[PDB]
């Protein structure tokens, strides 16, 4: 069986430049050319470029001309990718996908890597600020964990008292700072006659904050 | 420049025959586009299916098959299976580079459909104090897990300032999603009409605010 | 008529150096048909073979369209001498030697269809390198190929595709001019590759040659059995007359060597 | 006429001093074109009767670009094919017994092209093979018989004959 | 012996398109090129086009450029001919004739097929319109229209329908002294009519 | 455009020598016309005879032979036979296609000749009522099977009878108002006419 | 575009016979890459061998610069027939 194992996740500040790897095994490494794909949260899949291990030859997407630099180390069967002048826009998951044909370009994808998650942010460990979400003047309430870093943050309701109807949504990366929100559904008439406190914890900064919902 | 277009999402039952399509904006998808089809299982598992001239990746099941139906590339799964439920990206080759589509979220049905529960939250007073105003729109308990969030301030639809999270799976096999429209405290008082309309599998649900 | 149609095409600003335009800016698609005439001199020492074929290229050049819909004009016009036309600078990557035939008049044909479709036909004699594998030498099969690709134009400018119907054809008198082998199978494939100068489109035709056995049966196997069998007829000579035995065993052995050499 | 030789593998025009061509334009507009050409043509041969065989070799002639609506070839009405007197004398190994002049017009994918075909018939000379193959082999087989006249006790002599003639037989064939 | 067996007769409506076949046997099919000839009642023999089995190559008569499409199936040794946008004018008998030379064009005809009769018509069943005709021995006539001495002549094609007459010579002493009538039946229309020949 | 012309019909006895000719309208029939000759027996039986340069179909009898007598193509049957009675089409090659002739109906005599029995019928009153008048000129008992009707006309093809004398009918179509006449048949000599 | 870029380079006074200019008057530096395709017929009697290779030369000719910084124009232009260049 063939395998493409990529380097681990990386956190780097803007302006810097890091290099992710893709170690191939289970096939004659120098026979299949490698593609690099960028999956960002903001856009679709983008094709960065490709490199022929045997040849050293490269061809980049005009978009990434100067942003990425594909290289290859024949001895260790590893394909590398440099990323220069890293910025907020470079925060994405970078995959490496093999081409299908043996010692020739077939223009079709075989196997991909598990992907490498690159996070680019000039942020320091920053405790979140919890703002309550009440319904405009079965009712739904929510918390807004806004402007924290890095992940993760956990959210409960009444210290676990209510679990049914609890949904903690994914976070979004805005302004170098993450931000999510968690909702909890209860029968309209019970609120606000019952304490509805949400429990937010940011272990990365030892932060623990309670903020009960109120109209 | 050149854009690739795919169905937002499709539904099918185990055993049936579903067909995904891939459209080119510059014209008809020809053989020199080398239409590729890629599958993404949950947890970021990508694998190739079809591509090139008429070749396929190693191990790609026989039920998968490519063609040029009409004037766009097609990917036909004859006898859909449970595991076939994933996100399918198609990629076209334009001269010297690849361009991917938006992807199609194929659902192999395992439970009854469920329309989304939409809620719109006005900016907290505690937050307005910091000259910032965040509209939060929550969407829960929907299936199949594909929606389309759209904001509109004072009748007019918004293009920027909006952020929508990707359909996350719930403990009960249904999906959820959140969307934030960002404004300034001075700009949140400047208006009085806000809309967060969520489309799901045809039809639409809207939650306004004033 | 025809001379006038040609004059109309080149009286305007036409540059044979400029690649034909495309609707979406895509590459020029060149369909290729190939007709093998003769496959000869299959050298096993230098691992190469000679072959004479007719190359047939077809692409679209809207600039050259004269009749468009036509239906009032001639379907196509034969391109006469003195009129330059952009052409795919195709070459044979594995060619070691090549000759165009120019006897009397050069052996080429160019047609310009009303819609701008161009047909290009040319006779070419090649000497191609064909790495051979003699593991089963006497009873082996070799696979020889003709590669075809653009030299200067990359994948954004020119793309080759085998004609949809019968891309490779053989002249009827091909197998008869090939006595030593038997052309059992042919294939038509792509060999596009990514180099240091870019990604170049490439076609590859492949013939499969099966070595004729009749010769080796008569010139190697039969005579060796006949030689080994002779070495046995000495088992029937009395053990006292050893000179006879040695003469047989030794002569057959020496001859065995010679034959092998 | 952009004529070429369909079965030519190699061709040379003679250009020594001045190119060897002649063009005449008769008053009525009739054109005569004459040119010396050296060819190397492919001629599939059949060796079923190798030693005593006859082969038929041909020269094909046709237009390359012009189809049947534009150009049509016809062999001259009188003596279309002629031989120089010193042809058979420069051809020692064979004997040019018969010649023929025919048409080979064919329908291709690019159209229907007019075509002529001249054919010479070559009969392999036998004198060589009589002296270098048959005679010496009889002489070799006959030698193997002179061992039937040696006493059955002197078997070394017999073997030496039978074996030597056999080996030699091999060599000759090789 | 060689043979060219063509498909059976066909009846098709105008606008449609049908395809007739010509199965060759008794010779190396791929060695001889095939011609297609159209014999219509209105005109002479017309040459449609020709195809080289081995080559796939085709050459059409300018007249039938777009009307006919010659193809060939090597495996089954069969030559086909498509006819598009069929009309009244396409009603004819289509033959397929082999060329004479072996793996080359000789421009001379060998064997033909038995022919295929193609009828392209758009008229439904219609009852025969019988009209009597009349001027030793007197000859009487009977005329069918738009459908001893018993002479029924061939049937023409007048305005997309048929029309024939019927002579019948008899001694003059049996007319009009005796009733001369003619029976006109038509199985497809189920109509039988009689017309009395009067002087 | 270019048209090919042949004798309408010819007659000959068993053993004699008959010659069919094929004329080109553009000029003299040259070798690049590749004059072809085809035979059509009754019941739609076609077979090639001569063609190409000077080659012939397989089995074509020795009595058949081609030539370029004068400035047109000829087909000469030396020693005509009974079975040789058929319709002969000649075809010329003009640049890139074939053009056939009208064909020649060669008759090898077997039964004494016979004059055509003609009879001209007027249009009945049932027709004049339909507003469409039709004439009928039946031709019975004649040999050989070659007649030429001469009066909107449409004559039928010769067809043998029970006594082996081909028969035919002619139809002159008109309108009732036009109606408000004579048919002449020329047969291998004299001309029978009736009004 | 490309045809225009080429026209702009040779419409001025350009001499393919003249060596490309240098900043310090130094020599023209030609970088060489070499790709061996086949090495055959290794004759030991005449002590020689045949080989087919792809020669790749690269030098700088400021006279031919059209885009300079470019970043608005195509990176490079394929030189078409009929345009002489010092080599
Ligand atoms: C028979 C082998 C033993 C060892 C005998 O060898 C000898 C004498 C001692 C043994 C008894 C000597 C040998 C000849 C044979 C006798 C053979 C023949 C008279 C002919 O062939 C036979 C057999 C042959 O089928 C083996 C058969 O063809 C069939 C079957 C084949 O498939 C199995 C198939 O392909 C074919 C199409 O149809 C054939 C019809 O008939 C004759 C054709 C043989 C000629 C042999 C030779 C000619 O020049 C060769 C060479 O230049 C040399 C130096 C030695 C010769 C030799 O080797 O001489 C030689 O190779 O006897
Ligand atoms: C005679 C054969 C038996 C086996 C004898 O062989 C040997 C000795 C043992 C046997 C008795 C050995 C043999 C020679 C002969 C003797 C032959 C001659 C002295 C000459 O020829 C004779 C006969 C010849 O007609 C057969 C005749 O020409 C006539 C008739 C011909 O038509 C029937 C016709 O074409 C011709 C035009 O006019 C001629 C005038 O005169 C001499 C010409 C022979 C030379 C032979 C050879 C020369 O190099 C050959 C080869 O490189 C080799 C290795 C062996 C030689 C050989 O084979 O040597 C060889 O083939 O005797
Ligand atoms: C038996 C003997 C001694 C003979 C003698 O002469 C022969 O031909 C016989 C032979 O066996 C065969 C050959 O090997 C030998 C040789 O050349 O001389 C000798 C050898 C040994
Ligand atoms: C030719 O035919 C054989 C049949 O087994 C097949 O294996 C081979 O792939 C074919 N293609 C080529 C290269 O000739």
């Amino acid at each position: 069986e063939v395998q493409l194992q990529q380097s681990g996740p990386e956190l780097v500040r803007p302006g810097a430049s890091m290099k992710i790897s893709c170690k191939a095994s289970g096939y004659s490494f120098t026979g299949y050319t490698m593609n690099w794909v960028k999956q960002s949260h903001g856009k679709n899949l983008e094709w960065i470029g490709l490199i022929n291990p045997y040849n050293g030859g490269t061809s980049y997407n005009q978009k990434f001309k100067g942003k990425a630099t594909l290289t290859v180390d024949k001895s260790s069967s590893t394909a590398y990718m440099e990323l220069l002048s890293l910025t907020s826009e470079d925060s994405a998951v970078y995959y490496c996908a093999r081409d299908g044909d043996y010692y020739r370009y077939g223009r079709y994808f075989d196997y991909w890597g598990q992907g490498t998650t690159l996070t680019v942010s000039s942020a320091k460990t920053t405790p979140p600020s919890v703002y309550p979400l009440a319904p405009g003047s079965m009712v739904t309430l929510g918390c807004l964990v806004k402007g924290y870093f890095p992940e993760p943050v956990t959210v409960t309701w009444n210290s676990g008292s209510l679990s049914s109807g609890v949904h903690t949504f994914p976070a979004v990366l805005q302004s170098d700072l993450y931000t999510l929100s968690s909702s909890v559904t209860v029968p309209s008439s019970t609120w606000p006659s019952e304490t509805v406190t949400c429990n937010v914890a940011h272990p990365a900064s030892s932060t623990k904050v309670d903020k009960k919902i109120v109209p | 420049q050149a854009v690739v277009t795919q169905e937002s999402a499709l539904t099918t039952s185990p055993g049936e025959t579903v067909t995904l399509t891939c459209r080119s904006s510059t014209g008809a998808v020809t053989t020199i586009n080398f239409a590729n089809w890629v599958q993404e299982k949950p947890d970021h598992l990508f694998t190739g299916l079809i591509g090139g001239i008429n070749n396929r990746a190693p191990g790609v099941p026989a039920r998968f098959s490519g063609s040029l139906i009409g004037d766009k590339a097609a990917l036909t799964i004859t006898g859909a299976q449970t595991e076939d439920e994933a996100i399918y990206f198609c990629a076209l080759w334009y001269s010297n580079h690849w361009v991917f589509g938006g992807g199609t979220k194929l659902t192999v049905l395992g439970q009854p459909k469920s329309s989304p529960s939409v809620t719109l939250f006005p900016p907290s007073s505690e937050e307005l104090e910091t000259n910032k105003a965040t509209l939060v729109c929550t969407i829960t308990d929907f299936y199949p897990g594909v929606v389309t969030v759209d904001w509109k301030v004072d009748g007019t639809p918004v293009t920027q300032g909006m952020e929508t999270t990707q359909p996350s799976k719930q403990s009960n096999n249904k999906y959820m999603a959140s969307s934030y429209l960002t404004l300034t405290a001075r700009a949140w008082e400047r208006h009085s009409s806000y809309s967060c309309q969520v489309t799901h599998e045809g039809h639409t649900v809207e939650k306004s605010l004033s | 008529s025809d001379s006038k149609i040609l004059a109309h095409l080149f009286t305007s600003g036409y540059d044979f150096r400029v690649r034909p335009p495309t609707d979406n800016g895509g590459p020029v698609v060149v369909s290729v048909n190939m007709l093998l005439r003769t496959i000869s001199k299959i050298d096993v020492v230098n691992m190469e073979y000679s072959a004479q074929l007719t190359l047939r290229e077809s692409w679209i050049d809207k600039r050259l369209s004269y009749g468009v819909k036509g239906d009032g004009q001639p379907d196509f016009v034969i391109l006469t001498v003195g009129h330059q036309i952009w052409m795919p600078d195709t070459f044979f990557p594995n060619e070691k030697q090549a000759y165009k035939h120019t006897i009397d008049k050069p052996n080429v044909l160019i047609r310009i269809h009303n819609d701008g479709t161009v047909l290009y036909s040319v006779r070419i004699s090649l000497v191609l390198s064909c790495p051979m594998y003699l593991q089963y030498y006497p009873m082996d099969v070799q696979q020889c190929s003709i590669d075809l690709a653009s030299y200067a134009y990359t994948t954004k400018d020119i793309e080759y595709l085998w004609k949809e119907h019968s891309p490779l054809q053989l002249k009827v008198g091909l197998s008869s001019s090939l006595p030593s082998f038997q052309l059992t199978n042919t294939s038509t494939t792509y060999c596009t590759s990514v180099t240091n100068t870019g990604i170049y489109s490439c076609l590859r035709t492949t013939i499969q040659l099966k070595r004729e056995f009749s010769f080796y049966l008569l010139q190697l196997y039969i005579p060796s059995c006949m030689l080994v069998i002779v070495s046995w007829v000495s088992f029937w000579f009395d053990r006292t007359a050893i000179p006879a035995r040695v003469t047989l065993g030794v002569t057959t052995l020496l001859t065995m060597t010679a034959q092998s050499a």
